[PDB]
RNA sequence: AAGAACCUUACCUGGUCUUGACAUCCACGGAAGUUUUCAGAGAUGAGAAUGUGCCUUCGGGAACCGUGAGACAGGUGCUGC
RNA sequence: CCGGCCGGGAACUCAAAGGAGACUGCCAGUGAUAAACUGGAGGAAGGUGGGGAUGACGUCAAGUCAUCAUGGCCCUUACGACCAGGGCUACACACGUGCUACAAUGGCGCAUACAAAGAGAAGCGACCUCGCGAGAGCAAGCGGACCUCAUAAAGUGCGUCGUAGUCCGGAUUGGAGUCUGCAACUCGACUCCAUGAAGUCGGAAUCGCUAGUAAUCGUGGAUCAGAAUGCCACGGUGAAUAC
């Protein structure tokens, strides 16, 4: 049982990212439960935007980070080596659960 | 902002790690509930003889690029001024300006 | 305290991030200080190379550098063998190894950072501002833009009271979220202080 | 407001016996937006007002607000610069909800063992015209007789 | 069988089943008195089965999260609205001459940079 | 309805009564009470002469009015007579816990005159 | 207050000087930028110059004195009055 | 100022250092580094041991640190008119 | 063992990607054959649906040379640099902005219900034991829709106080502590016991607010070793009035 758990800042970059591993994984030998959409962590910063006075004048920031989560059910060796043969992106980040 | 500051703040961490190294050692004499009472007064002043530099409370977190006190910022390591110019020009990752 | 950052909003709407990369909370502000100093280490010997932007990406615990440069010829200098130098500094000051790529700039008169370092490089041989930005902009226009619209702000001509000044032809439509506009400013030191010029080029709409 | 002519919100009518007026009188009552203290209040008052009438309750509330309604109010207004005291008439939403809020505002005194208490003495005492609710309105209806020549 | 509603009102999210029965009312293994004790859903969640004289003849299995109580009640007020609009098309143009099927969003104002709590200026002074 | 110092109410219930002597509060009153048995609800008046003399002999355990306003007086004349910060703080009618003394620290300075 | 567990805060060389001073006997003061110590029992009798910001406040230790720091029997800000 | 017990800290009293706490250059050496003591409020001042590594022109060269001169370094010092 | 607890389900809440929708598109009336307005239908939404981001040319020679950068002056055994202690926290007074109150729409005690958003690795720290409590001990889980912070509070039901400076208020002060931290005196936060000040709605004046708003109730985060009544966010209840 394999869960590969994946992280990106830009949605459209991580759409891609779990399209590849759920096309990989599924070419040869898997039954995956798929992409899962586990929730969008939105984090916020607010900070001052004068160097001086003007508490008032205020920017806020967001830096959201999408979960993807894939569970390969029935792996296969073959699978699972071909999946950590790709290198798809720099901007996502994997993390195999065994 | 004064290059004596950031030699300070530099001179702090690289005694930090070590005798904190050490530190954490002799301090779990004093508290634990039951060493003794003779190495609870040792540890105490044993821990007082390390320099004051290497107690990380001692160290402020300045910015990385000014080495300003105020305004800063755990996430990126910055100061606001230059958060918002790193922001701006687009060199921090997935920092939207965000509405909502 | 107005108009802010063009390409700070665009970043969400538009344009493209400077640095494309993940890192959790702890390797984040380590990730953030290497490219701060990759990016001033490469901006002086690439400032006298006519260099516009370099792009970060962090692939597989290494570092992954696009320069887009207006003269890749002198970037890469003889066989290549400049860029090898530059990847033996930012393999050093990265930590990680290095892989260092030149992607080409087309027409250089439509990047905004290469017209900020050309009227900041005339300003500083002392040339009358007035000059340098009408020949900016007249070669921006008639080489093809949809607008463009510098502007120098200090004491511009050697002046005990300093003003603005700016000049734009054609549209330059900032709260246009949909239109591509690409925006730099620069700082040109001469002997009576500092000069600032920020140029905005609106090359169509998204 | 300056330009809009804006249509009025519509407020729930009262779950134990329906009512637009008694719903209207609840949401004058509360203070701090505690709708439930306030909806206590009223029916604790209109539960110990109906015995000391023997009409019921939303009669006894009806005709005790009858006793306590203006028909011409002053305003001030300028016609040269004088600034002065002018009657005029008023708009029957406007002259319950001036009743409601004049019971209410009458009933914050006289101070009894509790708010309840209050109001059953406030509403009986309006419904034979002694209250300070009516005094309230003779004090308007004398002061706009009395200002009766700006028409 | 079982006709569905979804009912949404002040982030109070309530899914309610109604079907030919009784006149008992489920609501998180509960009844409604010992769920709702106030004015609020002790007539609400009544009133679009008080516009159409059918409270005896159908029975509701609802279940409901977010918010609070009064929000919870409109939320399955709404979602009533729906199921019996599962009923019946003509119900709709029924029940539409009073209320009930608009979603009634109004969610709560995003405290503003600045202010206090969204409309509040903290307190001008001129000297 | 005469503990040693002073008297006590008789129509308020017997832990608010309590209440009334220096030293004891709501906590001290609820103690002295759960250790004599009588029930926190019924007043002064229904307590008769042997309860109330078990109550006078719990709150006689405790230091109560007299020795504690005694031993109140002579800790802050120690402190005044020490010359330690505090006792200067007690000496010149300032805030004594590090309080605002710029703006504020008008219950320890006094109503406010000049 | 400090925790009782932990116990009473000197620092190593006041209670090196002070042990000297019990060791040789004498009553001649001491100077110390010490203000954080507890004071100690056994430095009962002798005058101990405290530093205040500026000078060295001498502060006969008594009886009554062995709870409190030494630094609250030397006061740092002076005043006298408004007027 | 999105946070003054020390730090922060720019202020004051006192004790100290000068090509300097932060940089580059030049000459001479010593691996760096670690433990521990005494004096001192501490900065500092004095030691006593331990280790001696990498490529090798291997009298050397990279980090490290100490000493000496001069360019210099440093200034939260003034003028946002 | 009724606990989504387990098989299982892919309906529903939800999660996130992708679309549809709202455009005066339709109808009537009035207007210059117009733009538009007024009303109505359907529609979850009605006319820029709500909110945010977005700040034209310029004004104040507005603010910052103490975030940075910088032209010019000034200093160089000193206005540079290191350290300990102090101060930035003082206190006859004046103002600005907030918090808590003056109570019965309330205080206290018992029982019980309903949220959203967010943070967490020299960090969040269950369960159990000890302590009246702050916390201590031992200690699983968690880089998290899993685990923890973390029992939401107003509300509600019963009782009690019966309009007193009072069972209101919780300042001030004494004693005993806990925790972080080399170190809590100057000068931390909290706990428990005792104390129980002014204050009974506030002068001339003056502020905010047009609907999920004002008001009221709690929660969370950044900075942070420790230290919010501030700031930034989040939900609960929730008005009145506009001639």
């Amino acid at each position: 049982r394999i869960r590969i758990r994946l992280k990106a800042f830009d949605h459209r970059l991580i759409d891609q990212a779990t399209a590849e591993i759920v096309e990989t994984a599924k070419r040869t030998g898997a039954q995956v439960r798929g992409p899962i959409p586990l929730p969008t962590r939105k984090e916020r910063f607010t900070v001052l935007i004068s160097p001086h006075v003007n508490k008032d004048a205020r920017d806020q920031y967001e830096i959201r980070t999408h979960l993807r989560l894939v569970d390969i059910v029935e792996p296969t060796e073959k699978t699972v080596d071909a999946l950590m043969r790709l290198d798809l992106a720099a901007g996502v980040d994997v993390q195999i659960s065994l | 902002a004064k290059q004596s500051m950031k030699a300070r703040e530099v001179k702090r961490v690289a005694l930090a790690d070590k005798y904190f190294a050490k530190r954490a050692e002799l301090k779990a004499i004093i508290s634990d509930v039951n060493a003794s009472d003779e190495d609870r007064w040792n540890a105490v002043l044993k821990l007082q003889t390390l320099p004051r530099d290497s107690s990380p409370s001692r160290q402020r977190n300045r910015c990385r690029q000014t080495g300003r006190p105020h305004g800063f910022l755990r996430k990126f390591g910055l100061s606001r001024i230059k958060v918002r110019e790193a922001a701006m020009r687009g060199e921090i990752p997935g920092l939207k300006k965000a509405s909502w | 305290g107005q108009k802010v950052h063009p390409n700070g909003i665009r970043l969400g709407i538009v344009k493209p991030w400077n640095s494309t990369w993940f890192a959790n909370t702890k390797e984040f502000a380590d990730n953030l200080d290497s490219d701060f100093k990759v990016r001033q280490y490469l901006t002086k010997e690439l400032a006298k190379a006519s260099v516009s932007r370099i792009v970060i990406e962090r692939p597989a615990k290494s570092i992954r550098v696009t320069i887009h440069t207006a003269r890749p010829g002198i970037v890469i200098g003889k066989k290549g063998e400049d860029v090898e130098k530059l990847r033996k500094v930012v393999a050093d000051i990265a930590g990680v190894p290095a892989q260092i790529n030149i992607a080409e700039v087309r027409k250089p008169e439509l990047d905004a950072k290469l017209v900020a370092d050309s009227i900041t490089s005339q300003l500083e041989r002392r040339v009358m501002f007035r000059r340098a930005m009408k020949r900016a902009v007249q070669n921006a226009m008639r080489l093809g833009a949809k607008g463009i619209k510098v502007e120098v702000s200090g004491r511009l001509g050697g002046a005990e009271i300093a003003r603005t000044e700016w000049y734009r032809e054609g549209r330059v439509p900032l709260h246009t979220l949909r239109a591509d506009i690409d925006y730099n400013t620069s700082e040109a030191h001469t002997t009576y202080g500092v000069i600032g010029v920020k140029v905005w080029i609106f090359k169509g709409e998204i | 407001p300056r330009r809009r002519v804006i249509g009025q919100r519509k407020i729930l009518p009262d779950p134990k016996f329906g009512s637009e007026l008694l719903a209207k009188f609840v949401n004058i009552l509360m203070v701090d937006g505690k709708k439930s203290t306030a909806e206590s209040i009223v029916y604790s008052a209109l539960e110990t007002l109906a015995q000391r009438s023997g009409k019921s309750e939303l009669e006894a509330f009806e005709v005790a607000l009858e006793n306590v309604r203006p028909t011409v109010e002053v305003k001030s207004r300028r016609v040269g610069g004088s600034t002065y005291q002018v009657p005029v008439e008023v708009r029957p939403v406007r002259r319950n909800a001036l009743a409601m809020r004049w019971i209410v505002e009458a009933a914050r005194k006289r101070g009894d063992k509790s708010m309840a208490l209050r109001l059953a003495n406030e509403l009986s005492d309006a419904a034979e015209n002694k209250g300070t609710a009516v005094k309230k309105r003779e004090d308007v209806h004398r002061m706009a007789e009395a200002n009766k020549a700006f028409a | 069988n079982q006709y569905y509603g979804t009912g949404r009102r002040k982030s109070s999210a309530a899914r309610v089943f109604i079907k030919p029965g009784n006149g008992k009312i489920v609501i998180n293994q509960r009844s409604l008195e010992q769920y709702f004790g106030r004015e609020t859903a002790r007539m609400v969640v009544r009133q679009p089965l008080e516009l159409v004289d059918m409270v005896e003849k159908l029975d509701l299995y609802i279940t409901v999260k977010g918010g609070g109580i009064s929000g919870q009640a409109g939320a399955i007020r709404h979602g009533i609205t729906r199921a019996l609009m599962e009923y019946d098309e003509s119900l709709r143009s029924e029940l539409r001459k009073a209320g009930f099927v608009t979603r009634d969003a109004r969610q709560v104002e995003r405290k503003k940079v600045g202010l206090r709590k969204a409309r509040r200026r903290p307190q001008f002074s001129k000297r | 309805a005469r503990i040693a110092g002073i008297n006590i109410p008789d129509h308020k219930h017997a832990v608010i009564a309590l209440t009334s002597i220096y030293g004891v509060g709501k906590t001290r009153s609820k103690a002295i009470l759960a250790a004599a048995g009588i029930a926190e609800d019924v007043k002064i008046s229904e307590l008769s002469e042997g309860q109330i003399d078990t109550l006078r002999d719990e709150v006689a355990k405790f230091v109560v009015e007299g020795d504690l306003r005694r031993e109140i007086s002579m800790s802050i004349k120690r402190l005044m007579d020490l010359g330690c910060y505090r006792g200067l703080r007690h000496r010149r009618g300032l805030p004594v816990r590090g309080q605002r003394t710029k703006t504020n620290a008008r219950t320890r300075k006094g109503p406010r005159k000049p | 207050p400090r925790s009782l567990k932990k116990g009473p805060f000197i620092d190593l060389h006041l209670l090196k000087k002070v042990e000297k001073a019990v060791e040789s006997g004498d009553k001649k003061p001491l100077r110390t930028w010490s203000r954080r110590s507890t004071i100690f029992p056994n430095m009962i009798g002798l005058t101990i110059a405290v530093h205040n910001g500026r000078q060295h406040v001498p502060v006969f230790v008594t009886d009554e004195m062995v709870g409190h720091k030494l630094g609250e029997f030397a006061p740092t800000r002076t005043y006298r009055g408004h007027a």
